[PDB]
């Protein structure tokens, strides 16, 4: 019994987006329910709860003026509408929904990215030439990257600047959306 | 508002061993403290919903315990199953709120990373631009330091369960030229050791 | 197989708790030891008690075992008794189990206070709630101040995220408070915040919960709050005393008083545990009863458990070898 979210997004700093969610059981105006805001160094935050019986929900006043919620129910679709983005109001926002049972309902994340874009791009070598071998790790570089890129194999994390992602992976064959 | 200091962002831990994650929160909260399970590239879970109970499908490995304002996750005879982030949560009051979220590890003994240094490639230069990297793999202790300015750096997560790291300098090719004349420690470590020559 | 107690119309709220109270041991012990509670040399002969006494007639036969097969009892004997005290039922909103208890246990206190000058042993429903405040700037306390109950009468709170809500959470959103913002400290000698204690000071034996489910609306109307509490049989109520000391105080569950439907179709029902004296007048029991007025029925314990509570009569054990 899932409870599916909308696809991730990405636009401009100062528009405005609203995400969806909707699951494969009903008594959905028959609970509350809520939405969370994850990014990694900050952590998690409750922005507020929805009343889908009817609509006159609770926000947390640190969001009040930049989040707003609405709901239906004949068509299982729970709303969430966020305004004035800045590359700061980039995380992940989940949808939950309680039970008393079973622990409470979870969807699958959203991953809202906001950054001044709208690339396919290129990749380097790094070889150990010098030879001071007294066996050997190499790899390569990808720069600006979602990148899709065999064991004794390390691969790191995107860090990204400009929505340009430097990331780097490790053991030519650098084979070890975008395309090739 | 409500906040709620966690202890750590970072426990060791054995297999089969008893570990205790914490909470401590800025005002009394009652028996209102929710705690919270996440593995990389998840949803959360509910782990526990009053300051002790038990969801469904949640092992008795789990309690919960506290009051008021100190509260505690113990986990006993840990399984290869529980290496995960746990938060807690509040729902005394509105707005609710949660902690920073620690994430839990096998121990073991420590050992030294593997190091490489690599130098600007002909592609590299042949688009501009020039850029260094240093590759600090296999790393069994967590706070390493490595380091002028520039510097942009990216770590894995635990793996056998060693780190490792990328390290990176960038710049123009008349900047690489301007000076060829320019920290890999751990507390295995008695002093820095780095693998800058040209030519 | 305890006796029923006849309810035609107006006195089911009577008879379920009339059936809490038998549930409960050291309230018949109590009672026992109370009537029979007389000090020698006094030349003032002790006022009668008929309150005391009705209600331990009753108690006592709904405690043992049924003599009569399917027995039937009459509980009308009390009502008149009550009515020789101050009490005269005079609006729906008074037939009430709780506020029975209140004016029996008020009733047994005036019975108490009637004959002075010989000694009767205070009712094992009494308890103390404490009050007290510190200052956070100096980390000092005020001296304490004292309250009485005999029942813990817990407001429902209003969901937050959506968890179930425990016998716990409402517990401690009554016996805990908030701060002050102006009044002045001592040790710091000048305009100050300082936290509100509040904690209970004596337990009884004896412990009534109550559960406001049934209170007014906005506008005057009935309102029933119907959401599940959820509650266990063994209670411990170590982080709610006030002496900060190693000891323990562990309570066990003997009755549940439920309320079901409303207005025209509302009802009360108790569960409680079967009699102890299976030839073993000293073992209580773990089998539990559903106790209709006239009905009797066994029930297990999920059953208790899952029914939606107004009174829970808790009683103090030791340990929990059972
Ligand atoms: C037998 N079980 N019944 C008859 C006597 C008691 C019940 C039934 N009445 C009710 O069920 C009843 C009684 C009182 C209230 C009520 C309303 N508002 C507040 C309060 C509490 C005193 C604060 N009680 C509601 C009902 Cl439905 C008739
Ligand atoms: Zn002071």
């Amino acid at each position: 019994v899932q409870l599916q979210q909308s696809g991730a997004e990405l636009v401009r700093p100062g528009a405005s987006v609203k995400l969806s969610c909707t699951g494969s059981g009903f008594n959905i105006k028959d609970t509350y329910m809520h939405w969370v805001k994850q990014r990694p160094e900050q952590g998690l935050e409750w922005i507020g709860r929805i009343d889908p019986a009817n609509g006159n929900t609770k926000y947390d006043p640190k969001f009040q003026g930049k989040a707003t919620m609405t709901a239906d129910t004949s068509s299982n679709t729970a709303y969430l509408q966020l305004s004035s983005l800045t590359s700061e109001d980039t995380a992940v926002y989940y949808c939950a929904r309680p039970d008393g049972y079973y622990g409470d309902y979870w969807g699958q994340g959203t991953t809202l990215t906001v950054s001044s874009a709208k690339t396919a791009p290129s990749v380097y070598p790094l070889a150990p030439v010098c030879g001071d071998t007294t066996s050997v790790t190499l790899g390569c570089l990808v720069k600006g990257y979602p990148v899709t890129l065999s064991s004794g194999v390390h691969t790191f994390p995107a860090v990204l600047q400009s929505d340009l992602y430097t990331l780097s992976s490790s053991v030519i064959t650098c084979n070890v959306s975008s395309t090739k | 508002d409500i906040v709620m200091t966690q202890s750590q962002k970072f426990m060791s831990t054995s297999v089969g061993d008893r570990v205790s994650v914490t909470c401590k929160a800025s005002q009394n909260v009652g028996t209102n403290v929710a705690w919270y399970q996440q593995k990389p590239g998840q949803s959360p879970k509910a782990l526990i919903y009053s300051a002790s109970y038990r969801y469904s499908g949640v092992p008795d490995r789990f309690t919960g315990s506290g009051s008021g304002t100190d509260f505690t996750l113990t986990i006993s005879n840990v399984q290869s199953e529980d290496l995960a982030e746990y938060f807690c949560q509040q729902y005394n009051s509105f707005p609710l709120t949660f902690g920073a979220g620690t994430k839990l590890e096998l121990k073991r003994a420590d050992a030294a990373p593997t190091v490489s240094i690599f130098p600007p490639s002909s592609e590299q230069l042949t688009s501009g631009g020039a850029s260094v990297v240093c590759f600090l793999n296999n790393f069994y202790p967590k706070d390493i330091n490595v380091k002028q300015n520039g510097v942009l750096n990216s770590w894995t997560d635990q793996d056998d369960s060693t780190y490792s790291m990328s390290s990176t300098l960038t710049l123009t090719k008349d900047e690489y030229e301007r000076h060829n004349s320019y920290e890999a420690t751990h507390k295995t470590s008695t002093s820095p050791i780095v693998k800058f020559n040209r030519n | 197989l305890v006796p029923g107690l006849v309810n035609l119309g107006n006195t089911c709220f009577m008879n379920s708790l009339l059936q809490g109270l038998s549930a409960c041991p050291a309230f018949i012990r109590w009672l026992e030891e109370f009537t029979s509670q007389y000090s020698r040399d006094q030349k003032e002969p002790p006022s009668h008690q008929y309150l005391s006494l009705t209600l331990l007639h009753l108690l006592k036969a709904l405690s043992c075992q049924e003599v009569t097969d399917d027995e039937v009892l009459d509980a009308s004997c009390l009502l008149d008794v009550l009515r020789m005290y101050r009490w005269q039922i005079s609006s729906f909103e008074e037939q009430d189990a709780h506020e029975l208890f209140h004016v029996i246990t008020s009733s047994l206190e005036d019975e108490r206070d009637g004959s002075g000058s010989h000694w009767k042993s205070q009712h094992p429903f009494h308890g103390r709630l404490t009050s007290n405040m510190v200052c956070k700037h100096c980390e000092h306390q005020s001296p304490v101040r004292f309250d009485t109950f005999d029942s813990l009468s817990l407001s429902i709170p209003a969901a937050t995220w959506g968890h179930p809500l425990t016998l716990d959470h409402c517990l401690h959103h009554f016996i805990s408070s908030e701060s002050v913002r102006d009044v002045v400290c001592d040790n710091c000698t000048k305009r100050t915040t300082f936290v509100k204690q509040l904690k209970l000071g004596k337990l009884p034996q004896c412990l009534c919960i109550h559960l406001q489910r049934l209170s007014w609306s906005s506008h005057g109307t009935p309102l029933k709050r119907h959401e599940h509490v959820q509650f266990n049989e063994d209670l411990s109520m170590d982080e709610y005393k006030y002496h900060s000391n190693a000891s323990t105080y562990l309570f066990r569950l003997m009755a549940v008083v439920v309320h079901h439907g409303d207005m025209h179709s509302g009802h009360f029902v108790t569960y409680r545990r079967s009699p102890p004296s299976a030839r073993n007048p000293l073992s209580t029991s773990n089998q539990w009863l559903w106790v209709s007025d006239d009905t009797v029925r066994k029930a297990s314990l999920q059953e208790v458990l899952s029914s939606s509570a107004y009174l829970l009569f808790y009683e103090r054990v030791l340990e929990v070898l059972f």
